[PDB]
RNA sequence: UGUACAACGGGGUAUUGUAAGCAGUAGAGUAGCCUUGUUGUUACGAUCUGCUGAGAUUAAGCCUUUGUUGUCUGAUUUGU
RNA sequence: GCGUUGGAUUGUUCACCCACUAAUAGGGAACGUGAGCUGGGUUUAGACCGUCGUGAGACAGGUUAGUUUUACCCUACUGAU
RNA sequence: CUAUCUAGCGAAACCACAGCCAAGGGAACGGGCUUGGCAGAAUCAGCGGGGAAAGAAGACCCUGUUGAGCUUGACUCUAGU
RNA sequence: CGUGGAGGUCAGUGACGAAGCCUAGACCGUAAGGUCGGGUCGAACGGCCUCUAGUGCAGAUCUUGGUGGUAGUAGCAAAUAUUCAAAUGAGAACUUUGAAGACUGAAGUGGGGAAAGGUUCCACGUCAACAGCAGUUGGACGUGGGUUAGUCGAUCCUAAGAGAUGGGGAAGCUCCGUUUCAAAGGCCUGAUUUUAUGCAGGCCACCAUCGAAAGGGAAUCCGGUUAAGAUUCCGGAACCUGGAUAUGGAUUCUUCACGGUAACGUAACUGAAUGUGGAGACGUCGGCGCGAGCCCUGGGAGGAGUUAUCUUUUCUUCUUAACAGCUUAUCACCCCGGAAUUGGUUUAUCCGGAGAUGGGGUCUUAUGGCUGGAAGAGGCCAGCACCUUUGCUGGCUCCGGUGCGCUUGUGACGGCCCGUGAAAAUCCACAGGAAGGAAUAGUUUUCAUGCCAGGUCGUACUGAUAACCGCAGCAGGUCUCCAAGGUGAACAGCCUCUAGUUGAUAGAAUAAUGUAGAUAAGGGAAGUCGGCAAAAUAGAUCCGUAACUUCGGGAUAAGGAUUGGCUCUAAGGGUCGGGUAGUGAGGGCCUUGGUCAGACGCUUGUUGUAGACGGCCUUGGUCUUGCUACAAUUAACGAUCAACUUAGAACUGGUACGGACAAGGGGAAUCUGACUGUCUAAUUAAAACAUAGCAUUGCGAUGGUCAGAAAGUGAUGUUGACGCAAU
RNA sequence: AUGGUGAACUAUGCCUGAAUAGGGUGAAGCCAGAGGAAACUCUGGUGGAGGCUCGUAGCGGUUCUGACGUGCAAAUCGAUCGUCGAAUUUGGGUAUAGGGGCGAAAGACUAAUCGAACCAUCUAGUAGCUGGUUCCUGCCGAAGUUUCCCUCAGGAUAGCAG
RNA sequence: AUAUUGGCGAGAGACCGAUAGCGAACAAGUACAGUGAUGGAAAGAUGAAAAGAACUUUGAAAAGAGAGUGAAAAAGUACGU
């Protein structure tokens, strides 16, 4: 049976992509007969169409990376590939410095 | 081109009901010489050109 | 690219449909159609093209008007009703 | 139906370069604390050492093998 | 019968030198060999300088930049049934 | 990755007829003419000598009482002044 | 000899069978050809005497059509990708589903559109044809369905420009101009009560029309709902325009308002012709401030993942619209005051007696905050059972933090010019004073509320290595908005989350020769016309840098030293606090009593519950202070907070450290063009063209240069010698 | 030659909008400090200029004279490239047209065509120049020579022949 | 009294017979190509009458073999010869 219309149909009423869309083939003799949204919706809450959660993309590396630099590690000069402007320039130092002296002295 | 005109619209709605096949009852008249529709268009092979 | 690649820069349009003839011939920017010529008031015919010409003289439509002369001389223009002979 | 053959496994040869895990008063040191020290330990700590001159691979065109399992008659054609 | 080279200059045929070596002999095969290669030169079109012409333009003149295509045939050859 | 073999799909270029050589003459460097050499099916993958191979009734030279672009104290006119 | 037709003739042949075609069967003629036999086949044809002509075939790179060998060959090899099982089906490397493995890596192989296409959109059934393999699959075939607008646009305005009148040319098709040699129009008050709308005056003069669905433009969003529609449909909630009528409020015998010294405010708070002003209306670049979206992250409330060992662990939901009330900023302005011992002040030095700093206020309301819309909406979860049509009960949907972070918006600025960087429709305001008006009420419909209507046209889909253009589903071309995480200067390369594909013929060995990547011991350009192709350095930090020059450059010139990991050291900020004793509020006043809103909540009453434990007063132990005192000050301190940047010290690694990607060869000169730039789109990117500079020439408009067939025509010229034109 | 069509490609102008990561260098102007008697000169900060520069998106294309060259392609693909906030790139509207437009010129572009467009008619244009020129048999059967011609890849005259 | 390939209505031929004759004997100025002025074809004859194939069998079907119709399907719609 074609079912491309139902994984399309079973997209836009759970409201993830197609990659996310579970349509098992042992119940599939019923599937083929939903050819409408509120078919479709029905056979959601049972639990023939589950939602095939997110991928995960765990940020524990960066977590554990970030805080590396944070304590002062990776800070030599091969780790860098831009100039000493680049990475900070010296109008934002300089501006930094000023607004401190400016409200220092009006303080 | 999605924000048409009446005038180009016309045209298109001619085209749709004269985008159809003979009714088989055509072959079976008297003294038929009618076997075709020579005059079928479609949208690959040619172009309206409006 | 003078060939291939330069023929799909082209997605305008020069003529349009003519209100007159239908033939998309009305040149948008010169506002005349080329086959027969409009607004003007008179359908351009030249002598140097005859086959352009047989493809538009009389006979090409309906004559809606003067298929109806012949009959209507062939008789004298009569007017009125008819009457009852027999039967 | 053969100290036959094949697939695994074993040994040898070789490449490689000393693993996984545990342990260590090894470790530049960093700070908490408590009986506050004549190694105080807890947590982190690149790395190092001990089993590990190991581990992995080793035939696809390396060698040998009594070990385990498995195979041993399908089709076509041929004469003075 | 066998062997007759490596380089500087030049697109160079040619030629002149450096050096080795036994020796650095001459040549032909559509001035062998571009569906083997290169495009350095001469040879379309761009452009510069000198002479000539009133001019458009001309010069074995000098210089720079200038797409080079196909064998899936037959024979011949190289291997195989 | 192709080229190779296999399952499916499946053209074109080109084609007087075809395709082994030496020598001779010949339109004076033909596969077929002559004289000799030789010659045994069916073929397969490369190769590039050849078929003066293919692509276009040579863009070079000349003829034509054939043109075109340009130039000028060529001839004859001419819009402008 | 033969071919198409015509006159005559043979009363010629013929469906028990003409013509045509086939026939290594026969006969006649040297030959052009003619006759017969057989097979095929079904409607006309032949001999002879003459006439007539579109009358004969091998080729003219002859016209049209068809078929060959080549040949079952060339080939179906770019875009790093496939595998297993089940289902359907006669028929699965390709259809569907499930499970893996990958890719695009958010300047998509993702979401929407402009032009273009025109039903390709979606459903059913289906494979003769197309998808250069196949196919029960399709952008294919047959039949049907689908596009809902007062707010989105077209509609309207005008730009560059087009063009109709009046006119002038031209034999003329038509050309010039379009406000110019045109007497070119409607319009409010009054008349009213045959005036229907004429008429008597005040009047203004613009002066066709078209022309930009990214130029200006009146007004709306959220939730949900189809097989295919939505800012259009359902529900809820808005605002604008045109019109009619009242209700409510303000105004008034100071008849057309008050307050504040003022900037100005208060929902309303008369008003014409005419004139004036503002908006529409607007260059580019650079930095800074602020806001939104996203990114990062803490606490808590749930779900999913791992759990050989460890991880208060990883991922995920926690959201709020158009519209409305209150409130909120730079800039700017106003009142007092008066300045040198000059002071405020931006990252960027402007301002101040034409009046600062300071104190106190006004204003635009972008934006932002609370509330209504609106939590009854959406989202994440637990139980109920319904072959079903489905729902009910339910919980949470919360409190934060930082930043040179990216995108974007906005504000005050600064730089640039022999470029200073659009028009109109439309809307509003001011000067003016015409006209009318009081309270026995007349206005007020640019105050609040109420009533009605918003016509026509488009809305589906693609928008691209299959929907557009390139004869095709052809590696080509085609305008634009959004765009995450990590390394990294970075929208660079590389890997991944959301989303989407897994698609472009396949199977086996995998010969040469190839195309695309590569590696080579020693020498090294000896090769070649020419180091052409490859190679080396190539990121960052420190040191160092010549000849010459137009002094600006050459110059990251040339040439040297380091780069990983762990543990540390130092430096660079924000926000709060400058006392003790009596006193007043401890405007939290919790606490003990209750007084009585102490009530809902857990159909009158039974009598049962809390009073929301809270307005209202306390005898009170209940870390901010005005007064005095010690003497109040220095040293400056103490508490919280979250960023990266820079430098340095030890240790450590088979001395490796821009470890993958990423990424300058350099120098002495010579010829020539000054440089940036441009051209032969499809063989020449150049010393060629162009450019600034220099010089010359013509021209004072009844003109100089140029156009037209004329013109009452034009371009320079919306110009003037520092200009135009020709070099 | 006559009469018509074409700037949807590209050539130029105008009107209207749209697009251009990240670094290097460092000008005025300004501030502070130092020197000196003055004139004024040096040091350290900002500052962002600059038809500058390295380098993505974009625009062209230099070289390999690479690939292909009956191709994915009537000129494309890969690497190596010049430039990249401006005499920048481009959409839409508009204007300029055939011996005429437009040209930072190359006789370049003018919708695969241009030192001179496309279409139709005159037109079956003319050619001393190539090619072809369609059945049998019988009989006879030559010439490349004279003269003239802007004549010598041609005619006329005479000749040969029926 | 003269001309008249246009329009209507007719009569004819030593004309052509559908690669000829008008471009078109046919859904011909039609399909189609070009942005445009313009260019522009191919296509007649199953049989008297569809009587154009009931039904059997094989195959998934398309179809085949029979049967049958029809004088004749060596007339079965891709149909005179």
């Amino acid at each position: 049976a074609n079912l491309r219309t139902q994984k399309r149909l079973a997209a836009s009423v759970v409201g993830v992509g197609k990659r996310k869309v579970w349509l098992d083939p042992n119940e599939t003799s019923e599937i083929a007969q939903a050819n409408s949204r509120n078919a479709i919706r029905k056979l959601v809450k049972n639990g023939t169409i589950v939602k095939k959660a997110v991928t995960v993309h765990s940020k524990s590396r960066t977590r554990a990376h970030a805080q590396s630099k944070r304590e002062g590690r990776h800070s030599g000069y091969g780790k860098r590939k831009g100039t000493r402007e680049a990475r900070l320039p010296s109008q934002v130092v300089w501006i930094r410095r000023l607004r401190v002296l400016r409200r220092l002295l009006a303080k | 081109a999605a924000q048409k005109s009446f005038r180009i619209k016309q045209k298109m709605a001619k085209a749709k009901k004269q985008n159809r096949p003979l009714p088989q009852w055509i072959r079976l008249r008297t003294n038929n010489t009618i076997r075709y529709n020579a005059k079928r268009r479609n949208w690959r092979r040619t172009k309206m050109n409006i | 690219g003078k060939g291939t690649p330069s023929f799909g820069k082209r997605h305008n349009k020069s003529h349009t449909l003519c209100n007159r003839c239908g033939r998309r011939s009305f040149h948008v920017q010169k506002k005349t159609c080329s086959s027969c010529g409009y607004p003007a008031a008179k359908t351009r015919s030249y002598n140097w093209g005859a086959k352009a010409k047989r493809r538009h003289t009389t006979g090409t439509g309906r004559m809606r008007y003067l298929k109806h002369v012949s009959r209507r001389f062939k008789n004298g223009f009569q007017t009125g009703s008819a009457s009852k002979a027999s039967a």
